[PDB]
């Protein structure tokens, strides 16, 4: 358990680094936001199982429920960004500086 | 909460599964139910600031049951001291620790 | 959008903060933060043009990343203590990561660069919602854990926000940016006093909301986004100049207007705790707000900028705005200092 | 009251999947209300003994708690055998 | 027929669970002793 | 078998390292499936079952959609792979070096606290009702229908509203 | 002794898979008024082995535009998951006894869609990309209903264990209390396995060969072995779930023989269906599943939630 | 800080009930209705005491009665019993329903030979009351004294002296 | 352990057949053989260019419905509760809002593919 949380927590940090360090595609930054959901879900699942807290096992499911909605809303926005410039490159989303 | 509506209406939307010692399905206690139930009863009514000092005994025990830092430390020391003796050659485990016990029942 | 969508979307926008505010469990507080994030997105991007799409995108990736960090705090805390609420014994680093994430959600500097741009790409009424109602949920979480917050992080964020909000707003000709930087500066005041007296953070929030609401309503009257657009008010809605000016001075903290009360009481309570240096810089940089609020007043009520020929048609027509709420919020947001003892406590 | 029959016959002719879907959806919400067996669903689940029935200390004021399980007192599952 | 066969299976499960309950005292007595010896046997080796 | 869980969490870590370097979303979706599968095996090792297979099921349908969106919106002429660019290839290799270093280092200065390589496996399952019957994670997750019904209201409403939310976002 | 038990699963299945290719070509034959294979061996029995040997001596293809890592992985994954779907099947005792077998079947089946996607995408050809994006469309079509149909049937069964379906159907096929879900279940399995009238990913008429157009030789052979293994499995699964074979604890040989007869018969109906109908349009496959099956499946889910409640017919947990 | 007290290996010695699970399960229903009082006191000891070291006597009387119960079957109904559990052992879940014919023969041996009646459906899962002379523990959790509450403040409200006292405001 | 063994055995067979397929045949590679296929003529453009998805709205609606499967899959355990009235009422509502959500999308031409 000790070794697992450290590896899981560092997994969350790597995805937070991935999310905070953009490249071209906006879709790739969306997949890092799913790397974070997966890390958090696995931590919560292991925590609840290790402590035998069955009443907390609903909570990991809601994380998946409220993580899909973001993935859906994120993908819906990615469609509107593509319908404007023909790609999902972030460097195009810069009109608002002025 | 910031708007104690649940407390006002007397309902419980999410108040009843806040901690380990809460009710579980089919009356299955959680790990460290005894310790947590002690800590929450110790720190009840005296407030957070008093509880941080006057229920330190209950809390440090619950923290030890939940995370077992001292237990792993202690069992690390016993196994590491035995590793040292066996390399020198001053200790051979018993038969019941080397896979040759007379099993119970 | 059809009435079913509005009922569903506007209910969800309202629902989010009420779930965060009424919830004992942290995961349900997080759930309310998700409802607000998801349901505001269609509202922001309704006009569907290149600018609102960028605004709704920058907002989503900012607020989703901040959500994941908050959730990590809620989960690392459940690992440490087996409970779904922050305790006095919660690890220190768990609390700080919650603070930085929530400030990222509020727009506090240095996590602020998103807010002025998002406010710029969206319609005025959704800027009103975003700069007002959307701040209550992150703030209600923070007020629930004020005994735990590290004051050094809170004061550096507040000092930064008061400075950046002042400097940022000084360079803006777009009204929507002037409102975003106005927001950033005021959040600095709410946050600076949070670990000491959370009641004064609610006073400063409420007074800011009733000042920021009519100000948007005033710009929504003629749909005026620039300093030159708002300069035509003398030839369009001259009846509005008397209360735009006071509200701008009131937002500036000038006595004897209601907006002096929040700064004055926060400074008073900060120095009850010996927070002399921070309090002095805060009040000294709030002076910069008044300068670019004064510049706006110069352009609208204290001078008459050149007007155009087509504005004569505008005068022949009859307006049905503003409503009865604008007048009620204008008076209460400016002429209520003599009721100060009834507002603080 | 007269036009509806025309509509329902129309839908039943050309959209039986939806007419079947609404009927089954609505028939599933009525059947628990009127069945004279809906009450046993809880009872049978309550009569399934997963955890150990931890005995209670007999102080002396327990005249309706069996001493031995084969006593004529206590909850009985005859209604379930003969169900 | 599913109804009548599921009800029969509920009775069969109750019989099978009552068998377990009739025996938990014996397993619980054995679990205690088995666990206490194993803890005592580590204690006799920590001392060494 | 004493290193089993440690290896699964080590594989999970890499899958998110590869994911963080962000090659073409065709491969980023491949890392999420393998991390999703690896992570599923961890929840299984710790005694879970329903929670393990669900996160694997849900992420299988998510990457199916994500694949459809990549070929339509996030595809360029020369999709990048982890070996495509020397600089990314450097940080994937270097990233694995660091963990071999951080684990070895942090294991040296505490020996038990964080990483206890000396005692991998000894501390996986703490307690377990040996004579239990009702212990599957499904029973705990199923409490949403009786005890934590509030969880399901917000979850159901989240999804219900989302249909209205996306139909308006994507509307022409 | 467990390794010998793998042999008596993976080998009979692979032999049975091959002869399904022969039975397909002869049943399609006689249905078309011809004879199908009957020269390569007595009545063609050696024809499957000739095709296999020829395909593994055919030169394999490494197109210059192809992404080789996924190009190779995809057929390997395809055949692995086809064989792995079999280890939990109770006949009547399974090789691997899983508590949530039904989810293992659902999850393994879904993951096999990525062999179609990755192969098609890795081919870097237009026809192979058309085939892949039909795999995406086909899965989005049948996935939602297929899981819910299983949920409805399992509320009469009590668990996700496959071995408990044997005991549920001790006195009656689940086909009777559930024939509406069996009808919808059966059509899903034709969509799950890319079988006519749903062979849209391949679809030789419109796409030259769809996802595997750039595959030749032994790598292409693995894709087919996977396709025909799945046919037997999905019909074997349908036989367990809905047509419960006779189970006597004293005659386990009876259950297997009866299980086989019904699995063969259902496998034939796949070949019968392929000879009888035109191919769906893959946009119309979505409309079939979302506008017909899904409204019915949700209603039946609500019917079967209430049904055990108002008849006091809740299945036991164990 | 303390030294955990553990019983010595000779405090834990009893005569074991070394029979397979099918043997127990075949005799489970009669045994529950014969060794009930002894069994019901050990469980009361265990839940009341929350300590396995405190019930190492009631738990050896559990083994005392379990062995007596089997000695009564090894002297009246050995062969009817051996056909029954040997047939219960075959099934992979050891289900009663595949041996209703051998079960009947074993019941019709204990009933006539020993007078034993099989408990009906639902009787073994009842909650019974057990009489014992063991004292009731009063602090089973070994808890300390709960810290005192903050003393309440007595009195009736009076208006605030000189009003709000807020800077220069009078009222 | 068995379930790990049987799947490596499956993987090794799939690998073993893969190796034989590549190192057994006699291979003759030249550029014109290994070009992509396009019905006999040269491709006019790479196959990596964007491919418009006419069913994208249904794709993301699959995600929302996919997670609503994750909420119905605990039902087999949930019908074992004492609180049968609650379990059933929550189940009916959940399926009914999934249906109400589906009806809204159907009537909004959401299930129709974009032309
Ligand atoms: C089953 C196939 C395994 C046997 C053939 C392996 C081919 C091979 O690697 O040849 C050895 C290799 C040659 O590989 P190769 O290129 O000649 O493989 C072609 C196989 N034949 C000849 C049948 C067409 O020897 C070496 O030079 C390197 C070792
Ligand atoms: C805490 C609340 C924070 C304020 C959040 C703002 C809520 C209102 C959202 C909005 O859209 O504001 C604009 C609203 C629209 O009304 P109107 O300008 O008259 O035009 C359409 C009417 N036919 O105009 C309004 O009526 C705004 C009234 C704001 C009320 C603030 C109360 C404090
Ligand atoms: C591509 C490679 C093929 C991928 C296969 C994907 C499908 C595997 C799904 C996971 C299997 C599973 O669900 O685990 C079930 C089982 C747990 O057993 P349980 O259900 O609790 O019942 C008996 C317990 N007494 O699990 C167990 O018994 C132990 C865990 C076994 C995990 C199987 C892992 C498959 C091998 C992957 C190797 C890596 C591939 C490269
Ligand atoms: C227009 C151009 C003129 C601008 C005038 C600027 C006014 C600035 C007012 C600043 C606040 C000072 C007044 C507040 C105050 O302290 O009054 C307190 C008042 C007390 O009551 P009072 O009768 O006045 O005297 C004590 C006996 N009760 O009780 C009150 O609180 C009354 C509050 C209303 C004050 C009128
Ligand atoms: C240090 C070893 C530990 C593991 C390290 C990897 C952790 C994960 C980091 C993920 C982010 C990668 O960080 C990366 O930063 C580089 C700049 O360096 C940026 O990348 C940008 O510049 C680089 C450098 O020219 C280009 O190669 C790249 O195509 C472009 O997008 C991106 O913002 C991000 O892709
Ligand atoms: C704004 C909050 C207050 C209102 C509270 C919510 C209740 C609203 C009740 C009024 C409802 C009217 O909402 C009704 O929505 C439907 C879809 O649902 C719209 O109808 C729409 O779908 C139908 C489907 O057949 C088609 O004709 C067409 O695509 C479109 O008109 C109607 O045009 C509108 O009349
Ligand atoms: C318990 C539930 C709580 C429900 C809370 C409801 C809060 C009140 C929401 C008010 C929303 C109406 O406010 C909003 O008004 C503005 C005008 O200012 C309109 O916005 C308008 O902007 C410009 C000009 O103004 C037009 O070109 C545009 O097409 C139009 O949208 C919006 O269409 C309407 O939505
Ligand atoms: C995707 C890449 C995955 C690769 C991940 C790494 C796999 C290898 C696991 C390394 C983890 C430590 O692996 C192994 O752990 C054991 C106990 O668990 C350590 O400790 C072992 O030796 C020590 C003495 O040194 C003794 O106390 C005892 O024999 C045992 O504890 C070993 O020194 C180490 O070799
Ligand atoms: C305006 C927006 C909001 C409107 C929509 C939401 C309405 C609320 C619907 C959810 C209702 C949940 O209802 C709430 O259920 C919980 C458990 O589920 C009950 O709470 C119960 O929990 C457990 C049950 O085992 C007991 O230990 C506890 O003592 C008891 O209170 C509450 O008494 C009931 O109020
Ligand atoms: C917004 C979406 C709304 C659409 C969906 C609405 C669904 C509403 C469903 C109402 C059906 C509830 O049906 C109700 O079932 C419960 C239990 O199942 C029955 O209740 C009965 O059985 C239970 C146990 O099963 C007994 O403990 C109880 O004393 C008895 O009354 C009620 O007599 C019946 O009325």
């Amino acid at each position: 358990m000790p070794s697992t949380f450290f590896n899981l927590t560092m997994a969350f940090s790597l995805s937070l680094l991935g999310t905070l360090m953009f490249r071209s595609h906006l879709m790739s930054t969306l997949l890092c936001l799913e790397g974070m959901v997966l890390s958090l879900f696995i931590m919560t699942s292991v925590t609840s199982l290790n402590s035998n807290s069955m009443s907390s096992m609903p909570i990991p499911i809601t994380i998946l429920v409220f993580a899909a909605c973001e993935a859906a809303v994120g993908l819906a926005l990615l469609v509107k960004v593509s319908n404007t410039y023909g790609t999902d490159y972030v460097q195009n989303l810069n009109l608002l500086q002025c | 909460p910031f708007l104690d509506i649940q407390k006002k209406l007397g309902i419980s939307l999410d108040r009843h599964f806040m901690f380990l010692s809460a009710e579980q399905p089919y009356k299955n206690a959680a790990r460290c139910h005894a310790f947590e139930k002690e800590w929450i009863e110790c720190a009840h009514g005296i407030g957070g600031t008093r509880a941080k000092k006057e229920c330190k005994i209950e809390f440090d025990d619950f923290e030890e049951c939940l995370l077992r830092y001292k237990t792993m430390r202690r069992m690390h020391d016993i196994k590491k001291q035995r590793e040292k003796l066996m390399k020198e050659g001053k200790y051979t485990p018993p038969p019941h620790h080397s896979g040759r016990e007379e099993p119970r029942p | 959008m059809n009435p079913i969508t509005l009922a569903i979307i506007y209910f969800t926008i309202f629902l989010g903060p009420v779930i965060t505010m009424s919830s004992t469990n942290l995961m349900l507080m997080w759930v309310g933060l998700e409802f607000s994030l998801l349901a505001i997105i269609p509202m922001l991007i309704n006009k569907k043009n290149p600018r609102s799409t960028e605004a709704a995108t920058k907002y989503f990736v900012t607020q989703a990343t901040a959500s994941m960090i908050i959730l990590l705090a809620i989960v690392l805390n459940y690992k440490q203590l087996g409970t779904w609420m922050f305790q006095q014994q919660t690890n220190g680093l768990i609390l700080n990561m919650t603070l930085m994430a929530l400030s990222m959600k509020l727009g506090l500097a240095p996590f602020h660069f998103w807010l002025p741009e998002v406010t710029q790409g969206i319609p005025l009424h959704m800027g009103l919602i975003l700069l007002t109602w959307q701040k209550i949920a992150p703030l209600s979480i923070l007020i629930q854990i004020y005994p735990l917050l590290n004051s050094t992080i809170i004061l550096m964020l507040a000092i930064t926000s008061i400075f950046m909000g002042a400097w940022g707003g000084l360079n803006q000709t777009q009204m929507r940016k002037i409102m975003a930087y106005s927001s950033i500066a005021h959040m600095g005041w709410m946050l600076a006093i949070l670990p000491y007296n959370p009641s004064l953070t609610l006073l400063n929030l409420m007074i800011y909301i009733i000042l920021t609401a009519p100000m948007f309503m005033a710009l929504m009257l003629n749909n005026s986004m620039t300093i030159n657009s708002i300069s035509l008010l003398w030839n369009k809605t001259p009846a509005m100049l008397t209360m735009i000016s006071l509200m701008l001075l009131s937002l500036g903290g000038l006595p004897p207007l209601t907006g002096f009360l929040p700064k004055w009481i926060i400074i008073t309570e900060l120095m009850k705790n010996n927070c002399l240096i921070m309090a002095t810089l805060m009040a000294m940089m709030a002076l910069l707000n008044l300068f670019f609020y004064t510049r706006l007043i110069y352009s609208t009520s204290l001078t008459m900028f050149p007007t155009n020929n087509n504005s004569k048609m505008m005068t022949h027509q009859t307006k049905t705005k503003p409503n009865l709420m604008f007048s009620t919020l204008a008076i209460m947001s400016t002429m209520t200092l003599p009721l100060a003892p009834q507002l603080i406590t | 009251a007269g036009r509806i029959s025309a509509f329902l016959k129309n839908a039943w002719a050309k959209e039986p999947v939806l007419v079947v879907s609404f009927s089954v959806w609505g028939l599933a919400i009525i059947m628990p209300m009127i069945s004279p067996y809906t009450k046993y669903a809880s009872m049978i689940n309550k009569a399934t003994p997963y955890n150990y029935p931890v005995p209670v200390r007999d102080d002396g004021n327990m005249p309706d708690v069996p001493s031995h399980p084969q006593d004529p007192l206590g909850p009985s599952l005859d209604w379930l055998k003969n169900l | 027929r599913m109804m009548r066969w599921n009800q029969e299976r509920r009775r069969l499960l109750i019989e099978d669970l009552e068998a377990r309950i009739a025996l938990m005292p014996l397993f619980q007595a054995e679990k205690d002793r088995r666990t206490l010896q194993i803890l005592r046997e580590n204690l006799e080796e920590e001392a060494i | 078998m004493n290193n089993y869980i440690f290896v699964l969490s080590s594989l999970f870590l890499v899958g998110c390292l590869g994911l963080a370097l962000k090659p073409s979303p065709i491969y980023g979706g491949l890392g999420l499936i393998v991390s999703g599968f690896v992570g599923c095996l961890m929840v299984l090792g710790f005694g879970g079952s329903f929670l393990g297979l669900m996160v694997f099921l849900i992420y299988l349908g998510g990457m199916l959609v994500v694949f459809g969106y990549t070929t339509a919106m996030a595809t360029e002429e020369y999709p990048e792979t982890w070996g495509s660019n020397w600089l990314i290839l450097g940080f994937l290799v270097l990233g694995v070096i660091m963990e071999v270093f951080l684990i070895c280092v942090l294991n040296y200065y505490d020996e038990v606290g964080v990483i206890n390589l000396d005692g991998l496996g000894d501390w996986l399952m703490y307690e377990v009702d040996d004579v239990g019957v009702m212990l599957e994670g499904g029973i705990g997750v199923a409490a949403m229908y009786s005890c934590a019904t509030w969880m399901m209201v917000v979850a159901g409403w989240s999804l219900f509203a989302g249909i209205f939310i996306i139909i308006e976002i994507t509307r022409d | 002794m467990f390794f010998i038990n793998i042999l008596t699963l993976l080998v009979p299945i692979l032999i049975a898979m091959a002869f399904l290719t022969l039975v397909e070509r002869k049943i399609l034959g006689y249905m078309q008024l011809r004879k199908g294979p009957n020269i390569v061996g007595p009545y063609g029995i050696l024809q499957p082995f000739a095709d296999a040997m020829k395909l593994f001596m055919k030169e394999p293809m490494r197109p210059l535009t192809t992404s080789m890592s996924l190009f190779i992985i995809a057929p390997t994954l395809s055949l692995t998951l086809a064989l792995s779907l079999w280890v939990p099947l109770p006949m009547p005792h399974p090789l691997i006894n899983l508590n949530l077998g039904i989810l293992f079947i659902l999850a393994t089946s879904s993951l096999s869609v990525y062999s179609i996607l990755w192969s098609g995408w890795a081919s870097n050809s237009k026809y192979s990309l058309f085939g892949a994006l039909r795999a995406v469309a086909q899965t989005i079509s049948y996935e939602v209903t297929m899981a819910i149909i299983l949920l409805s049937v399992l509320l009469m069964n009590g668990s996700y264990s496959l071995q408990t379906l044997i005991t549920t159907q001790e006195h009656m096929w689940l086909l009777l209390p559930a024939w509406p879900m069996a009808m919808m279940w059966f059509i899903s399995t034709l969509a799950e396995t890319n079988r006519a009238p749903f062979d849209l990913t391949e679809g030789e008429s419109e796409l030259v060969s769809g996802f595997n157009v750039e595959y030749a030789a032994g790598p292409f052979a693995l894709f087919f072995m996977a396709e025909y293994t799945n046919i037997i499995l999905m019909n074997a699964l349908t036989t367990i779930i809905f047509l419960g074979p006779l189970y006597y604890i004293n005659l386990p040989e009876l259950y297997s023989t009866n299980f086989m007869m019904e699995a063969l018969l259902l496998s034939s109906t796949f070949l019968w269906i392929r000879a009888s109908y035109p191919r769906f349009r893959y946009d119309q496959l979505m409309h079939l599943l979302w506008k017909n099956f899904l409204p019915l499946t949700l209603a039946l889910c609500m019917w079967h939630i209430s049904l055990p409640i108002f008849t006091a017919g809740v299945p036991p947990y164990m | 800080p303390g030294i955990v007290e553990l019983p010595t290996l000779e405090e834990l010695k009893v005569e074991e009930v070394k029979v397979s699970s099918a043997v127990l399960k075949a005799a489970a229903h009669h045994y529950g209705a014969q060794c009930d009082k002894t069994n019901k006191e050990f469980m009361l000891c265990r839940w009341e005491e929350k300590d396995p070291r405190r019930c190492l006597k009631e738990g050896k009387l559990v083994n005392g009665c379990a062995l007596n119960f089997f000695r009564q079957i090894k002297s009246h109904c050995a062969e009817p019993f051996t056909e029954y559990w040997t047939c219960l052992d075959y099934s992979n879940m050891q289900l009663f329903r595949h041996c209703r014919q051998q079960q009947a023969k074993f019941d019709q041996c204990v009933l006539d030979k020993l007078g034993w009646v099989r408990p009906d459906l639902g009787q073994l899962s009842k909650v019974t009351k057990v009489k014992t002379d063991r004292p009731l523990p009063e602090n089973p959790y070994h808890s300390r004294a709960r810290p005192e509450p903050n003393p309440v403040i007595e009195g009736d409200l009076k208006p605030a002296k000189h009003g709000t006292r807020f800077f220069f405001w009078t009222v | 352990m068995n379930l790990y063994t049987v799947i490596f055995i499956n993987i090794l067979l799939s690998l073993t057949l893969i190796l034989v397929a590549f190192w057994l045949p006699q291979m003759n590679l030249y550029s014109e053989k290994a070009n992509p296929y396009e019905c006999g003529f040269d491709p006019t453009s790479s196959a990596r260019l964007p491919f418009s998805m006419k069913f994208f709205l249904v794709a993301i609606t699959f995600l929302l419905f996919d997670l609503e499967i994750a909420l119905l899959l605990p039902l087999p355990w949930a019908i074992q509760t004492i609180k049968t009235s609650t379990m059933m009422i929550m189940a009916f509502i959940l399926v009914t809002i999934l249906s109400l959500g589906l009806a809204y999308e159907w009537t909004q031409k959401g299930l129709e593919w974009t032309e």
